[PDB]
């Protein structure tokens, strides 16, 4: 994607492309008895975000390639501290 | 659908929509409900009627809209005829 002037850093602890997922669950949200946007016209939508508590915003399970694990298993970065072991 | 014009624009035609119905005593028919242009006429209102708000020349706004589309036609039903009641935005 062209050169962006950097090192060879191993800040993704591989020289390569990591390849990442991101489970965007999706809540097509709702109010009393069910909603839309009404601010266009559109559909709002929510989604469940973790803030880290260190870290400075809000984000989602990076199924970065965990380590001897697979990218499902990355997934479960922060989803083993969502506690079921059980729905895979 | 709601829309943003110039401000210019805002003061102009929310200044002399007044100014109509201020000095003839008229009827302002719309279109009922809380988006587009139907609110936009009621900040002209608004932008009298609390401000400079005058009993002389009591401005009349009749709102046209439909039963059906309304947020809350629960809460607002009365077999006994007449009510001084009142529902939540």
């Amino acid at each position: 994607m062209g050169r962006t002037g950097l090192r060879g850093r191993g800040s993704l602890s591989c020289f390569g492309p990591n390849h990442t997922l991101y489970p965007m669950v999706t809540r097509w949200r709702r109010n009393e008895d069910g909603a839309i946007c009404r601010k266009s016209i559109k559909k709002m939508l929510e989604v469940l975000v973790v803030k880290l508590p260190l870290s400075e915003h809000w984000a989602l399970p990076g199924g970065s390639r965990e380590p001897g694990e697979m990218l499902p298993r990355k997934l479960k970065r922060i989803l083993r501290q969502e506690h079921w072991p059980s729905f895979e | 659908k709601n829309f943003n014009m110039k401000p210019r624009l805002k003061s102009i035609f929310r200044r002399g929509l007044v100014k109509v119905a201020q000095t003839t005593g008229a009827w302002i028919i719309t279109g009922g409900s809380h988006t587009g242009v139907m609110k936009q006429v009621g900040e002209a209102v608004r932008d009298f009627s609390l401000s400079s708000s005058y009993k002389e020349g009591e401005l009349i706004t009749i709102g046209v809209a439909t039963w059906g589309t309304v947020h809350r036609r629960e809460g607002l039903i009365h077999p006994t005829g007449s009510f001084p009641a009142e529902y939540i935005l």
